[PDB]
């Protein structure tokens, strides 16, 4: 269901 | 400038509503995953599992117009550079949740 830590990349990081 | 535009489009964030706020990170994922190392602090929550950057990072502030209206939402990208603060969890420690920035 999406690892909340991929949530945060997904929402978050733009590197 | 249009970047927020794209931005909460290609990131789904825009899917059934347009999130009002949102905040992107330009430093390298190492970088943004060390601040779970560095200072603690509250969250806004209230919980204790919250660090700020010891250093300000390259962010962008995606704030949608007071004339947005999905499915055409519409953002200002306002470019800034800021200590983050961000909830860290689990194995590895890393960021979980965006909580502000200063």
């Amino acid at each position: 269901k999406e690892t909340a830590a991929a949530k945060f990349e997904r929402q978050h990081m733009d590197s | 400038s249009n970047y927020c535009n794209q931005m909460m489009k290609s990131r789904n964030l825009t899917k059934d509503r347009c999130k009002p706020v949102n905040t992107f990170v330009h430093e390298s994922l190492a970088d943004v995953q060390a601040v779970c190392s560095q200072k603690n602090v509250a969250c806004k929550n209230g919980q204790t599992n919250c660090y700020q950057s010891y250093s300000t990072m390259s962010i962008t502030d995606c704030r949608e117009t007071g004339s947005s209206k999905y499915p055409n939402c519409a953002y200002k990208t306002t470019q800034a550079n800021k200590h983050i603060i961000v909830a860290c969890e689990g194995n590895p420690y890393v960021p979980v949740h965006f909580d502000a920035s200063v």
